[PDB]
RNA sequence: AGAGGGCGUGAAACCGUUAAGAGGUAAACGGGUGGGGUCCGCGCAGUCCGCCCGGAGGAUUCAACCCGGCGGCGGGUCCGGCCGUGUCGGCGGCCCGGCGGAUCUUUCCCGCGCGGGGGACCGUCCCCCGACCGGCGACCGGCCGCCGCCGGGCGCAUUUCCA
RNA sequence: ACCCACCCGACCCGUCUUGAAACACGGACCAAGGAGUCUAACACGUGCGCGAGUCGGGGGCUCGCACGAAAGCCGCCGUGG
RNA sequence: GGAGCGUCGGGCCCAUACCCGGCCGUCGCCGGCAGUCGAGAGUGGACGGGAGCGGCGGGGGCGGCGCGCGCGCGCGCCCGCCCCCGGAGCCCCGCGGACGCUACGCCGCGACGAGUAGGAGGGCCGCUGCGGUGAGCCUUGAAGCCUAGGGCGCGGGCCCGGG
């Protein structure tokens, strides 16, 4: 009884703490590979364009993909149309933020709340700092901090994204599986933007701190972030 | 003023009802006077049969 | 039985008291003087019962028997133990763990007759 | 129990449950059924659809004896008998068929509704509609005409 | 701030039952257990009826049982009620059954009992089949109380077959203006 | 050298004013006591800056503390001897108060059996 | 009489005085500190206790071990007997087992086709023993094992006490 | 928690009102009193009992009622609703 | 030579807004706990013959389904064992189970919290009287009254000291 017992449950002790490393091993890779996409990814436009300019030419690079979206107006006084909108962005607080795939149908979202939004396009950077610092898995409907891989793998290892560097590359590249992964992080909760604002009743172009500011959305999330 | 579905009713509460309201606070009493009565007849009506004919 | 008993005890009985936002029982053989279904000398077919001793030296434990209930006469039985500390406790603890009656008071029990024997001894300055 | 009424929640508060705007006067509406054809029509003719206006025939020294007809249903006629002429019967061998004399047991009329079991039976009734009737002939039975 | 309507926050359900009665609390003991611990929903749906109101664990009649058992596959299989057995005196064989319900009327019991049946408490069908392998789950008609006759679209309302609330039904008591055609209109 | 508490924590209050009542400093016929007022005008009950406080539950107290007293121990109005040995068993977190209408001569009674049992008594040395 | 003839208790508004503190934006109020008072807890070191351990001092008696008694727990062999659930056998209580029934019979009896009572019948409730099974907190008796208490023995590398 | 000081805040409550610190009304001060009740009828919700039934009255039988003008029972148990 | 006006910089100031943290409450979690293994769980266990360093010789997949803390192993001596928690000594224990378990209890995670009229819930909030109950309290002093005394409660209020 005894021993063939203890050394059944050793076993399986084991056979638990092997299947760990592996798992381990592949995300270890994973980053690797991960990184190396991203270091392909950033040459690649200039390499490009380099190419363009060596002719008389031009290279217009991708449309993207992805954009940042930071309400900062609040929630006093705001019309059905756009109130709508907002929470159909998931920005109910005042500085909320989300990452939002962009294509005709989201963008002609985003210009109907205008005014009671900054948004642009993040950068990798960005992504990494929004996600480790204030990245929150929405699980069993509960706000609960990415602490531990388990967590996203649990939710998201159906889609093979089984660790937050899995989350990140599906939020900045907008995979297939980019809905699931954005929608399973909760809102981003940034603080006050340190520095404070420029205006924020007004549009960019035009002084202010609402609309697009495109590459500019980076510089006011390391404010908040 | 009938609010939103009911019966309408007629309640007969327009004379001057409290002043002839008859309480039965009497009963027991009155059901221990007859039963005492009952029995006193029975006893002066000795062998007779107490129903009555 | 004993969980329907309690249903119909658990808010009304005599013996307990509340009071100043905590409940108490002063029910006997309830160690631990709760007003919890665990601790409640009443109900349960088997009970310990820790009091002190008539005497003023030593601890009486008191088991229930099991052999009928419905004669409480015959029902508990009391033993006293008047001995040196460790051994009173040991005895008491036995009784409850050796005999596999009602291991869930083992320790309230010793602690209750840890209590009495503090309580009887030379007080203080 | 008054400790467990609305008005000792109430206490403190003004109006008592019924607001400052309009106030707890007396009698708003008229008191009673008022206003039936005005000004509370609405409430009455989309809740009490005819109300108002006559209809049919007056009759005037109405007894409700003479009228006295209580009616019994195929369905639960059987229930009016003990189990065991049910049972023997079903049995015996003779082709027998129990009565079960309707008005005995306080109904005076047999309607039809329900199935009655393969199991002969004379009924005797004061009346009997036609279905009734033709289920108990299926049965394998007689109905009986009882003054 | 934050925009959400907490208007539809709190649901509304019952957790445990209102009733005070000490076996049906033991009962309802027994079942948050095997609910939780269980992986049944048999066990979930039995507590989740438990809590509910007189009217709204409606009274099984016989009959009904019978016919919900009648159906092809269900045979040899334990009916489970959580209101009340009645008779049914409108019907007269009745099939050897396995019941369970917190009550059964006496005369219902009898015409069980007498056909070879069994009658099983819930503490009994726990210790039976604690995951409610093997069982009918039934109700009685919870549309059945006269009261639901009274609602709906409001009586004087086109196309509404609502009865009205009236003090005493006759020849004159309601049945004129507005349900004759030939006094003023009609729905 | 007195009873010691089982864990001495340290107890933070909210708030340790009493909420009075408004205009309560105006009048005699109105009493410190607590109302909310359910006025239609009322600078108190509209909250504006500058009045007397509002009690809501979020001034509650932390439940580990909350009816501590300052030595560390919950009181329990004890009113004779035999409702002492109920304590017996707590004697560590919670403390015997005996009543107002205890008598002179059982209050005594009660202490001494406390001291017996290591009961903190709250109100010893009084009567006499 | 700090109960004095409209006198038990003796609140508030209001007033007198005594004590303390303040005082040109009427007072009063909320928040925050500070100053002063009133008492209350201390300490004439508060270094607070509780386990276990090591040491050095004193202290009586036992734990360990058996022996004799008592009591309790639990156990299966259900061993023996009481106890009761479901089933089967006795048709055995059935008349020495009663009620109920629109089941039957007026072969009966009594009273006047009906009433009462028998007599069949059906439903329901009780005896006899055997068998199987849930052996069920429904109990006893022996046997076993364990625990506890008392009383014997065990004189001191054990045994608790005390500082 | 008694008093005093200082900085900051701070208009008087109740009320009708779209709007009250209002040049809107009530209010010198304190005590005690002081306003959603009971009956009937309906409705829906909920709890309990019984369930094709259910029912209790009214009456009757059981006590001088200490507690009783209760409690209990009734081929009245169902005339009847 | 602005403390004005128009255009623009840096820097700083503070809301009950935003962020992090504490604490109170409410809501939600098919939430957890009546006593058990187990953290992307992706089995466990008989039992029979045949055998053994064999294994299941499947993707630059970057990997999840299979591999390097053992499967067989050290001991008794190629054969036997691979044994029992009243004792593995325990990070998991399926033999028994809280310090915890007033199951109307206890415990854990999230989220949220303006409010007139109005609605609902909970009040170990409060008043007077009745059935029960506290081997309650009380001339060794009840009720009431007063208190720059000590405390509790968010609060309604309450408890203690003195008079
Ligand atoms: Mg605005
Ligand atoms: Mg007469
Ligand atoms: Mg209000
Ligand atoms: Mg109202
Ligand atoms: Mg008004
Ligand atoms: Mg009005
Ligand atoms: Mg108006
Ligand atoms: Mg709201
Ligand atoms: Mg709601
Ligand atoms: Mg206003
Ligand atoms: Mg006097
Ligand atoms: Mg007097
Ligand atoms: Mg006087
Ligand atoms: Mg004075
Ligand atoms: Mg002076
Ligand atoms: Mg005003
Ligand atoms: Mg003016
Ligand atoms: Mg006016
Ligand atoms: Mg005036
Ligand atoms: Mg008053
Ligand atoms: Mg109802
Ligand atoms: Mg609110």
């Amino acid at each position: 009884n005894f021993a063939e017992l203890k050394i059944k449950r050793l076993r399986k002790k084991f056979a638990q703490k092997m299947l760990r490393k592996a798992r381990r091993k592949l995300i270890y890779e994973k980053a690797k590979h991960y990184h190396k996409e991203y270091r392909q990814m950033y040459r690649t436009e200039i390499r490009m364009a380099r190419m363009a300019r060596k002719a008389g030419n031009f290279y217009v690079p991708a449309e993207p993909k992805l954009a940042f979206v930071i309400r900062i107006r609040g929630i006093n006084g705001v019309s059905p149309k756009v109130r709508k909108v907002l929470q159909l962005l998931r920005l109910r607080q005042i500085f909320n933020g989300t990452f939002v795939k962009l294509n005709k149908a989201s963008i002609n979202m985003l210009r109907i709340v205008e005014p009671y939004i900054a948004w642009g396009y993040p950068n990798l950077k960005s992504v990494n700092e929004l996600i480790y610092k204030r990245g929150y898995g929405k699980i069993n409907k509960k706000r609960i901090a990415l602490t531990d891989n388990a967590l996203i793998a649990r939710s998201l290892g159906k889609y093979g994204i089984i660790c937050m560097e899995d989350l990140i590359h599906e939020i900045y590249t907008v995979g297939k599986r980019f809905k699931e992964a954005n929608n399973f992080l909760w809102p981003f909760k940034l603080s006050s933007p340190r520095g404070g604002m420029k205006k924020k009743t007004t549009h960019f172009v035009e002084g202010e701190d609402a609309g697009n500011r495109e590459d500019q959305i980076n510089r006011l999330i390391r404010r908040m972030n | 003023a009938p609010s939103r579905n009911g019966m309408i009713l007629k309640p007969h509460f327009h004379k001057d009802w409290q002043r002839r309201v008859a309480t039965w606070f009497n009963q027991p009493a009155r059901k221990i006077r007859r039963r005492k009565a009952r029995q006193a007849r029975a006893r002066r009506i000795a062998p007779r049969p107490a129903s009555g004919p | 039985s004993a969980h329907l008993q309690w249903m119909v005890v658990r808010n009304c009985s005599s013996f307990l008291i509340k009071r100043n936002k905590q409940t108490y029982s002063t029910e006997p053989n309830n160690l631990k003087a709760r007003n919890s279904f665990r601790y409640n000398g009443l109900i349960h077919r088997k009970t310990v019962g820790v009091e002190p001793a008539a005497d003023g030296k030593g601890v009486v434990v008191v088991m229930k028997r099991r052999s009928g209930q419905r004669k409480p006469a015959t029902s508990y039985v009391r033993t006293t133990i008047n001995k040196n500390a460790r051994a009173t406790l040991s005895s008491i603890r036995h009784m409850i763990r050796k005999n596999k009656y009602h291991p869930d008071l083992r320790m309230a029990a010793i602690r209750r007759a840890s209590a009495i024997l503090r309580s009887q001894k030379p007080v203080m300055v | 129990p008054s400790r467990l009424r609305k008005t000792r929640k109430l206490r403190g508060h003004v109006s008592h449950g019924h607001g400052r705007i309009g106030k707890h006067r007396k009698h708003p509406g008229g008191r009673g059924n008022a206003g039936g054809m005005h000004h509370h029509r609405i409430n009455f003719d989309k809740y009490h659809p005819g109300y108002f206006g006559k209809v049919g025939m007056r009759h005037y020294h109405l007894k409700r004896n003479q009228s006295f007809c209580p009616t019994v249903n195929l369905d639960k006629l059987w229930t009016l008998v003990s189990e065991q002429t049910r049972v023997n019967a079903a049995k015996n061998k003779t082709g027998a068929a129990p009565i079960i004399d309707v008005v005995r047991s306080g109904y005076y009329k047999v309607l039809g509704k329900g199935k009655l079991p393969k199991q002969p039976v004379i009924v005797k009734a004061k009346f009997f509609s036609r279905r009734a009737e033709e289920k108990i002939k299926g049965v394998g039975g007689a109905c009986v005409l009882v003054a | 701030g934050v925009d959400i309507r907490h208007n539809k926050d709190r649901k509304v359900r019952r957790k445990e039952p209102k009733s005070q009665d000490i076996y049906l609390r033991l009962l309802v003991k027994l079942y948050r257990f095997l609910a939780r611990r269980t992986n049944s929903t048999f066990n979930q749906v039995v507590l989740k009826r438990l809590f509910m109101s007189r009217t709204n664990r409606p009274p099984l009649s016989l009959s009904r049982m019978i016919r919900k058992m009648k159906l092809p596959g269900r045979e040899g299989k334990t009916a489970v009620v959580v209101g009340t057995i009645t008779d049914d005196v409108r019907v007269q064989e009745v099939p050897k059954l396995k019941v369970c319900a917190l009550r059964v009327s006496s005369r219902a019991r009898s015409r069980i009992l007498k056909a070879g049946g069994k009658i099983l408490t819930f503490d009994q069908l726990a210790l039976d089949s604690p995951k409610g392998c093997g069982t009918v789950l039934l109700s009685g008609p919870r549309k059945g109380r006269e009261v639901y006759r009274h609602f709906g679209k409001a009586p004087g309302t086109p196309h509404s077959h609502t009865k009205p609330y009236v003090r005493s039904k006759g020849r004159k008591f309601e049945r004129a203006r507005g349900r004759r055609a030939s006094r003023g209109y009609k729905n | 050298a007195a009873l010691r508490p089982l864990v001495k924590p340290k107890i933070v209050k909210k708030r340790t004013k009493k909420f009075i009542r408004h205009q309560s400093d105006r009048y005699v016929k109105i009493k410190r006591n607590w109302r909310k007022p359910r006025g239609i005008d009322n600078r108190v009950r509209r909250r504006f800056k500058g009045q007397i406080l509002m009690p809501n539950i979020g001034y509650g107290s932390n439940k580990k503390t909350k009816h501590m007293l300052p030595s560390g121990f919950r009181k329990f109005l004890v009113h004779n001897v035999k409702e002492l040995e109920v304590l017996l068993m707590c004697n560590k977190s919670y403390c015997a108060e005996i009543a107002h209408n205890v008598s002179s001569k059982n209050r005594k009674a009660i202490v001494e059996r406390a001291a017996q049992l290591a009961i903190r008594v709250t109100n010893p040395n009084a009567r006499l």
